[PDB]
């Protein structure tokens, strides 16, 4: 929702880092992208198809991750 | 049929030397399955890595053979 | 030609002839039949100088050998004739000479065409040329050469030299052979090796020095310049030039036969330091270093019995060692190292290639010729060349060690002898080992992968480093504290330190540094243990391959097979490189690995905590900024800081005198990636492939009658770890000089 | 009339005659870089001011591929028949593979020195000699 | 360590099941399971 | 039955019988020599041969068939006597070479014929004729 | 003798033989007439 | 264990037989060549896969041919 606000500058994430091995310094660089903490930026385009396709809403993308556990099961 | 000095073709299909022309050198007496001895003048694959060259007889027999001369 | 002696030759054993030049493949029966397949070709280049695969003859083969030693020092006279005639016509010694310390030292100069002229850069006074990294001038400068002429006479007697080795090898093959008793006295080769060959050499080049090279440079150093010194043999006319410069000499050699040997002090010294004029080694300790070796030498060759009772027997002291732990010891020794030439040969090998690497690390720590440590170039460059060949030479011993147990080695005559035992017990040996390099690879590479991973989680503190957790080499320090406290001690006449590497003066000379303390931390701690691991797995895989390669549990008649077999078959879950000759082709690229980290932590040592220029102020600025201590503890760190970093002037040497270097470097790329083809293939696809391409000629009648065959599977890994090293060695030798050429 | 319009004569082209002022000596001729300059104005260059050269066929820059194609066609046409007709006597020599490896030279020399009319004898042997073989003449391995 | 999302909790937990317990248990019933009758 | 023989002379060695010679099997080798030589160990080293009866324990029957090849080929009255058996940790022995007392290399009668196919090379069935079976075009 | 002849006639000396006539007659021809791009 | 297999176009030279290191083949009698006699594969459970047997073969490809199967220690050789 933050990166439809501004595709241009704002880089997309993937998702947060959980790692015990980090240290202060590892932390600091990954708290990148506008995030609370340590965190990948995404590399994938996935960002973009979700919003060509017209998904709008973090609750969009839930519902379909749920529809496909479904569909898996 | 074939006799010394026939020039003749291989048929034998996993020979080494199907397509390929050697003369025959003797024909052993009848019982055994494969008596034509032909030689050749390229040699095949035998011999141990890294060895000279290979074995240039074999026999076969006359159902395998092409006649030429 | 007997004078009582124990020579026996036979007048007329080979008639000479060129008949046998005309039939390729006359000493191998095999290809005697010509050939057939194309393999023939190949194993006519391998057995070339497998003598005992051609005759089962000993006397014959040892008189093989002696022509064939004949025809390479011959060869070796005409390399060095070459190198002489080109320091002669071809290179700047007197432009040089004349002011070393703003030209630099170029020779081989080349032909303007296709635009290859842009390699002949300027090195000074108008000279335009390669810049030579062998340092020729400088050994000639130490030899006292003043005059080009000189240089092109020795040359002349090179070349008379090698003309002389030559018909040697031809008289001793086909006139005078000797027979197989001459050669199996051993005790008296001995003898004259050492007080003949060793002493009497060193004996000789002491007075040289003593008369050419110590005056000569004595005036040389003190501004005289070239073309105003006497000629070398004025001295020799002259004695009171020779007391001018040494009043010692005014006493003439009175004193040397009545034991006043301390009158000589004026040119026999002992200062142990480095020249403050040209940072090398007092010509007059190494005269003095001649004289004593020489010594030394000559009272060691008389120690072996020959004609005259007095003497010791090899066979005797041999067979007299022995102890509860290894039975009968060393008999057996004698027999062996007598009747087998392959032994000889290992041993020779093994202990000529750590002679070598010797050579290079206390050449590289205490330069002997002047100018050398000021030149970087050079210094590198000697050193990683004798590194390489002391690598190889220690590789070939291996392989002569497995070709003498498959070959030579007679269970008969091996009743529970040394090497008996030794094959007795290879299984704890080989374990041990096995044990030892997984230990060290743990405990070096690991310690690196630890400090790169926690320098990489923001964690610096949690490092293997001097700044955090230290690995201090307490051992080495200690060493070197009291080398630097030697000199008044422990070292009462010397002078000064055997060398300023383990402290002391940061000796300099010009505007750069010749010598300074080499300090030592976690990081040299760290690579010394890579050293270590890495020798550790090489020697591994070459003792495996010498004690395996009779028998083994998975081939009890390993030794039937021969020395240089691929395998025995996919059986017994497959059987490659069983063979004692594939143990040589890995132990090979073992070597090349170890070899390399060390010229690679030689050069980055050098030119961060040693090489640089100093300000008049006394501080020193090294050439890459101290940075061996926080970079050279983590892979990274050999990445970015080292080679990413230095390979800069490699890559942008295009449009330079140095052009020559990133193409060389591309190729020496290109002929490793070209061996891999060779290394992770097999010879079955590729005989498919030249079946197919042999019906296509068949489709034109353009069928050779010699038969296309695949490279055999030994030959296909001899190719691929040739062109391995091939590759590996000429990039890194175009870095290095490149680098080391762009440093100033 | 406005074909190649990304390249301009390297006389046109402002970068290639600012480099061809300082091209390099080539041999011992302190003129080569000058000849060359004037040589190598000619053809196009790029914006960078290196020739390209065209190889689209075209009889204007027929020198840029189509001669250089011709004269190797013939000189390697000559290689591969002299060496062809030198393996085929070779072949009724009772020993050929030795022939093979120790040359028999003048023999080589007469195959090499008759090689100017390649072409010729090519399809002469073509029309009714031994260029081709028929396929079950020739050994194969099993399919 | 830390996460201004949701149930950040969760990977607190979860890291280590998902890299020890998981891991240990999958790897222990497999080998038991490798070297089974005999 | 009972393997006789005497030990050979050997001091010992790294590379003998391991844990295998007792949970799984071992092998034999007899033979008799005319005096007291010394021989190769297929496990490294040399040993000594006693004149008379040899009995010795190998691992591996590939071993012990080095030996004998080795007892054949490399001595001057050539040892050709020599016998290899099987031994089981029950103390089971099972006579293998020669098999029928006489050397396989040469032909001898009451042998019978095993593996021998009575077609050629190039004449055994394509896979794709027998497949969905537990056969290979060598075994039908 | 023959033998001589029959070593010159050898293949590797026939070959360098060969390879350094077409080697002097391609760097005279560089020599003479350089850069040689393309045909006029 | 690897399978060993012979075929007519045995010429009964005994080669195989004496370069096998494991005793896995004999010589039997037959009636299919000069040498009256032909190659067999008794012991098949000692064989190895060393294919020497193979390379020891005179007639164009092999009469006697061996295929690597079912693992065990005898195969594997192993001395453990
Ligand atoms: C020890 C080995 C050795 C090596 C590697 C070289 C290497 C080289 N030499 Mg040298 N040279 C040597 C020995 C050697 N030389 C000896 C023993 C002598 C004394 C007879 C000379 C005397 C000599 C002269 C007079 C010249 C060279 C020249 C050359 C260069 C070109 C050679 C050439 O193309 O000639 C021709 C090649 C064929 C005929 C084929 C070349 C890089 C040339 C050079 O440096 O040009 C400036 C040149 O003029 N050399
Ligand atoms: C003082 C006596 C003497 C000397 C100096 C040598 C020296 C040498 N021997 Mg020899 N040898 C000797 C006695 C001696 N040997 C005796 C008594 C025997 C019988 C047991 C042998 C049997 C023997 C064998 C079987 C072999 C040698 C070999 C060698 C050479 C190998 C080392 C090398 O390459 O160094 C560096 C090389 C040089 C410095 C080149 C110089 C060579 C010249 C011709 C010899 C020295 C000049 C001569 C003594 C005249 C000096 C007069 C004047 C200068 C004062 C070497 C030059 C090996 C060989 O041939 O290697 C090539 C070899 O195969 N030796
Ligand atoms: C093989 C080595 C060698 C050679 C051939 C010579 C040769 C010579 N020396 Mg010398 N010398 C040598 C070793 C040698 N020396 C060594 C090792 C020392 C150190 C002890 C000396 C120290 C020495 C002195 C002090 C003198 C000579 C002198 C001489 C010359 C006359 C002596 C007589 O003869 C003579 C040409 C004398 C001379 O003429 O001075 C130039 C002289 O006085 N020598
Ligand atoms: C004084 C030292 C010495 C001596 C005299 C010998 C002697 C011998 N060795 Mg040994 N060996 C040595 C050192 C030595 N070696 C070293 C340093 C190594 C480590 C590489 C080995 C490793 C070794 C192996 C693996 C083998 C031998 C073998 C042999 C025997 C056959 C010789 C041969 O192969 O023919 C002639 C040699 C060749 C045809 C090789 C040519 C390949 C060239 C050198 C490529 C290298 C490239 C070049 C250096 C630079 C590139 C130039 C290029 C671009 C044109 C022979 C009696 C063979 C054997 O079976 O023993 C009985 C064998 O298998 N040796
Ligand atoms: C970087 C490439 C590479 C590496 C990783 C190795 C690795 C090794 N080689 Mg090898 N080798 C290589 C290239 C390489 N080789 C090539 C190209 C060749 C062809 C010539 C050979 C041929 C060769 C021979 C002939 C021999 C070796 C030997 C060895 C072993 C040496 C013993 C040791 O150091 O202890 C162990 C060191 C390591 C395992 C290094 C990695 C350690 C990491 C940093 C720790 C990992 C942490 C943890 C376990 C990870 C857990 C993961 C998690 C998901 C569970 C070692 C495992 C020798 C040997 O067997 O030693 C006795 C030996 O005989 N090599
Ligand atoms: C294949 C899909 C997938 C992948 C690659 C990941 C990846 C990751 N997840 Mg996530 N997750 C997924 C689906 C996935 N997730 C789904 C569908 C849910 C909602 C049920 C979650 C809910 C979840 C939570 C609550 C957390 C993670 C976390 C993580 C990280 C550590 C793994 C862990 O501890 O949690 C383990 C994952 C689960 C308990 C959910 C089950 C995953 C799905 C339903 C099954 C995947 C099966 C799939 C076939 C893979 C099998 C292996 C393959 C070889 C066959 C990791 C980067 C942690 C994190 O945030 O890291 C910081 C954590 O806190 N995940
Ligand atoms: C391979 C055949 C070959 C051919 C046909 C030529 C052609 C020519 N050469 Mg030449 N030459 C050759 C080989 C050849 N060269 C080699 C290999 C060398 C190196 C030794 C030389 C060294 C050489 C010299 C020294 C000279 C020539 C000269 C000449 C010209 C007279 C002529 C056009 C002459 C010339 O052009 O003067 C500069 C002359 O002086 N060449
Ligand atoms: C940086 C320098 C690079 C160093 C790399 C060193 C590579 C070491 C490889 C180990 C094997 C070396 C021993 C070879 C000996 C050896 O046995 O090698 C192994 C291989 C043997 O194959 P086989 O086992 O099949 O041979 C058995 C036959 O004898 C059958 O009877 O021989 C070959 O490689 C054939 C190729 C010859 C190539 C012919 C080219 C000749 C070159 C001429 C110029 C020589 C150089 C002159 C000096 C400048
Ligand atoms: C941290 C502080 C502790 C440091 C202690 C380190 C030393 C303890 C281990 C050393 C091994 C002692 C055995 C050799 C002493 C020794 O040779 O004893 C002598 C003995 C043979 O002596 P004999 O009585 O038979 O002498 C008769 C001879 O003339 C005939 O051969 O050799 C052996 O017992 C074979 C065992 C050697 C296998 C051991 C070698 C292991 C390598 C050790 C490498 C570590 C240091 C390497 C640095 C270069
Ligand atoms: C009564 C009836 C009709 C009326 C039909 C009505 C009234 C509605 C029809 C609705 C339909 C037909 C909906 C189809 C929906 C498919 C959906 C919604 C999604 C599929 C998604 C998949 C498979 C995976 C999607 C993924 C997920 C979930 C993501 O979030 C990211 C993208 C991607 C990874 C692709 C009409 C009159 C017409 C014909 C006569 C019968
Ligand atoms: C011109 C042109 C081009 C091209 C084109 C083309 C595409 C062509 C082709 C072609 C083809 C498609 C061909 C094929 C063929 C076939 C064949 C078949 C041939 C061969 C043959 C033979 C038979 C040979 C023989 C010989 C000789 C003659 C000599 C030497 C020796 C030998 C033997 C090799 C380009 C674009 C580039 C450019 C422009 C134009």
């Amino acid at each position: 929702e933050q990166w439809i606000k501004d595709p241009l500058n704002i880089r997309p994430i993937a998702h947060a880092i959980w790692d015990p091995h980090f240290g202060e310094g590892a932390v600091n660089a990954f708290t990148q992208a506008g995030a609370s903490n340590p965190v990948n930026i995404a590399y994938s385009g996935v960002y973009h198809w979700f919003y060509t396709i017209g998904m709008t809403t973090n609750q969009e993308l839930y519902s379909g991750a749920v529809f496909l556990l479904v569909l898996a099961s | 049929a074939l006799n010394r000095g026939d020039k003749v073709r291989i048929k034998r299909t996993e020979s080494y030397w199907y397509g390929d022309v050697g003369t025959v050198a003797s024909v052993e007496k009848s019982g055994i399955l494969y008596p034509v001895i032909v030689r050749f003048d390229r040699v095949n694959y035998n011999g141990f890595s890294g060895s000279a060259s290979g074995v240039n007889t074999n026999n076969f027999a006359e159902n395998e053979l092409e006649l030429v001369q | 030609r007997e004078a009582k002696a124990k020579v026996s030759v036979d007048n007329n054993p080979v008639p000479t002839s060129f008949e046998k030049w005309g039939k390729p493949g006359h000493f191998d029966r095999t290809l005697a039949r010509g050939p057939k397949t194309t393999t023939w070709i190949w194993n006519l280049h391998a057995n070339a100088h497998d003598f005992d695969s051609q005759t089962s003859d000993l006397e014959d083969v040892s008189r093989k050998i002696f022509s064939a030693h004949f025809g390479h020092l011959a060869v070796v006279f005409v390399w060095l004739s070459g190198m002489y005639f080109h320091g002669a016509k071809f290179s700047n010694y007197e432009g040089w000479l004349a002011d070393p310390t703003h030209i630099k030292p170029s020779a081989q100069v080349v032909w303007p065409i296709v635009g290859q002229g842009i390699l002949n850069g300027d090195v000074g006074g108008g000279f335009h040329g390669i810049q030579i990294t062998s340092g020729l001038f400088y050994l000639w400068r130490a030899s006292g050469f003043t005059d080009s002429y000189q240089l092109y006479c020795t040359a002349i007697g090179g070349l008379v030299m090698a003309a002389l080795m030559l018909f040697a090898g031809w008289f001793h093959y086909h006139v005078k052979a000797p027979k197989l008793e001459w050669f199996q006295n051993v005790e008296s080769m001995m003898n004259h090796h050492l007080a003949g060959l060793l002493g009497l050499g060193s004996l000789g080049w002491a007075g040289h020095q003593i008369h050419v090279s110590m005056p000569i440079n004595k005036l040389l150093d003190a501004g005289v310049a070239p073309k105003d010194i006497p000629l070398p043999h004025e001295f020799i006319l002259e004695p009171s030039k020779m007391a001018e410069l040494y009043p010692s000499f005014a006493q003439g050699l009175t004193p040397f036969f009545t034991l006043n040997w301390g009158v000589y002090s004026d040119f026999l010294t002992f200062k142990g330091g480095l020249n403050p004029v040209t940072g090398g080694l007092w010509l007059s300790d190494t005269a003095h270093h001649h004289l004593a070796i020489a010594v030394l030498f000559i009272i060691a060759g008389h120690m072996y019995r020959t004609n005259w009772g007095i003497g010791h027997s090899m066979k005797e002291i041999l067979e007299a060692h022995k102890g509860p732990f290894t039975g009968e010891g060393h008999k057996g020794l004698y027999e062996i190292l007598t009747t087998s030439w392959h032994a000889q040969l290992a041993i020779n090998l093994a202990l000529l290639g750590s002679l070598t690497i010797i050579v290079a690390q206390h050449m590289y720590a205490m330069p002997p010729y002047p100018y050398q440590a000021i030149d970087y170039a050079t210094q590198l460059s000697l050193f990683t060349h004798h590194m390489w060949i002391g690598g190889f030479l220690i590789v070939g011993a291996g392989a002569h060690g497995a070709i003498f147990m498959v070959r030579d080695y007679d269970p008969a005559k091996n009743v529970n002898n040394l090497l008996d035992r030794m094959l007795r017990h290879r299984d704890a040996i080989i374990s041990h080992l096995n044990w030892v390099c997984i230990f060290l690879g743990f405990h070096s590479f690991g310690l690196y992968i630890h400090n790169d991973t926690m320098r990489a989680l923001g964690r610096p503190q949690d490092m293997f480093s001097d700044t955090a957790i230290q690995l201090q080499p307490i051992f080495a320090q200690w060493v070197q504290h009291l080398h630097t406290l030697a000199p008044g001690a422990t070292a009462p006449n010397a002078l000064a330190t055997a060398s300023y590497a383990f402290g002391g003066e940061t000796i300099a000379v010009a505007g750069k540094v010749a010598m300074m303390p080499i300090t030592l931390g976690t990081a040299d701690f760290m690579v010394h243990h890579i050293h270590a691991f890495t020798i550790h797995v090489t020697a591994l895989i070459l003792l495996k391959g010498v004690l395996y390669a009779r028998s083994s549990r998975l081939v009890p008649d390993k030794a039937n097979l021969g020395f240089r077999f691929p395998c025995d078959g996919p059986g017994r879950g497959g059987t490659c490189q069983v063979s004692g000759w594939d143990h040589v082709f890995l132990g090979l690229f073992w070597m090349y690995n170890s070899l390399s980290i060390v010229i690679f932590h030689f050069s980055w040592k050098m030119q961060s905590d040693v090489w640089g220029t100093v300000s008049p102020d006394g501080s020193v600025t090294h050439v890459t900024l101290g940075n061996f201590a926080q970079s050279a503890i983590t892979i990274n760190g050999w990445l970015r800081d080292f080679l990413w970093a230095q390979a800069a002037n490699v890559i942008n040497s295009y449009g330079s005198a140095l052009s020559a270097y990133g193409i060389m470097f591309l190729a020496g790329h290109f002929v490793f990636a070209f061996s891999l083809m060779f290394l992770f293939s097999g010879r079955g696809y590729w005989q498919e492939l030249i079946e197919s391409i042999v019906w296509a000629h068949n489709k034109l009648n353009v069928a050779p009658a010699i038969q296309p065959r695949a490279l055999s599977i030994i030959q296909g890994r001899a190719v691929g770890v040739a062109h391995y090293l091939l590759g590996g060695i000429v990039t890194t030798w175009a870095f290095f000089l490149a680098r080391s050429l762009s440093i100033g | 009339a406005d074909d190649f319009a990304n390249l301009t004569p390297c006389s046109e082209n402002p970068a290639y005659l600012a480099k061809s002022k300082n091209f390099l000596n080539t041999t011992n001729d302190p003129n080569s870089g000058k000849i060359r300059a004037e040589r190598y104005a000619s053809a196009l260059c790029g914006p960078e001011g290196y020739p390209h050269l065209i190889v689209d066929g075209r009889f204007t820059h027929a020198g840029d591929f189509l001669i250089p194609s011709i004269l190797f066609l013939y000189i390697a046409g000559w290689i591969g028949w002299v060496g062809r007709s030198y393996l085929i006597e070779i072949r009724e020599s009772k020993n050929p593979e030795m022939q093979e490896v120790v040359i028999n030279v003048p023999l080589a020399i007469k195959k090499m020195l008759g090689g100017f009319l390649w072409p010729l004898a090519a399809v002469g042997e073509y029309t009714s000699g031994k260029l081709v073989m028929k396929d079950s003449e020739i050994p194969t391995s099993p399919r | 360590m830390d996460g201004s999302y949701a149930a950040s909790y969760l990977p607190w937990i979860l890291i280590p099941m998902v890299g020890w317990l998981f891991p240990a248990v999958t790897m222990g019933l497999l080998f038991i399971h490798i070297e089974s009758e005999g | 039955t009972e393997l006789s023989g005497q030990p050979p002379k050997f001091g010992g060695s790294t590379g003998g019988l391991l844990s295998k010679a007792n949970r799984e099997e071992k092998y034999a080798i007899t033979w008799t020599s005319a005096s007291e030589q010394v021989f190769e160990m297929p496990t490294g080293g040399a040993a000594i041969m006693n004149e008379g009866e040899n009995l010795l324990y190998l691992a591996r029957k590939e071993q012990c068939l080095a030996l004998g090849t080795q007892l054949r080929t490399k001595f001057k009255p050539k040892i050709q006597d020599y016998k290899i058996y099987r031994v089981y940790p029950s103390g089971e022995v099972q006579y293998l070479h020669p098999a029928d007392g006489v050397f396989p290399e040469k032909v001898n009668e009451g042998r019978e014929a095993q593996g021998t196919k009575t077609r050629r090379i190039g004449q055994n069935p394509e896979p794709v004729t027998i497949k969905f079976s537990g056969k290979a075009p060598y075994e039908v | 003798m023959d033998g001589l002849k029959s070593f010159l006639s050898t293949a590797p000396v026939m070959i360098m033989a060969l390879l350094t006539f077409t080697a002097g007659i391609l760097i005279e021809f560089n020599r003479f007439y350089p850069d040689l791009l393309f045909h006029p | 264990s690897h399978s060993v297999k012979i075929y007519d176009t045995c010429i009964g030279c005994t080669q195989c037989v004496r370069a096998c290191p494991l005793d896995v083949l004999e010589m039997v009698p037959w009636d299919g060549c000069k040498a009256a006699q032909i190659a067999s594969s008794p012991r098949t459970e000692d064989c190895v896969g060393c294919k020497r047997c193979e390379t020891a073969c005179p007639t164009d490809f092999l009469s006697i041919r061996v295929y690597l199967g079912a693992e065990t220690t005898r195969s594997m050789g192993l001395a453990y």
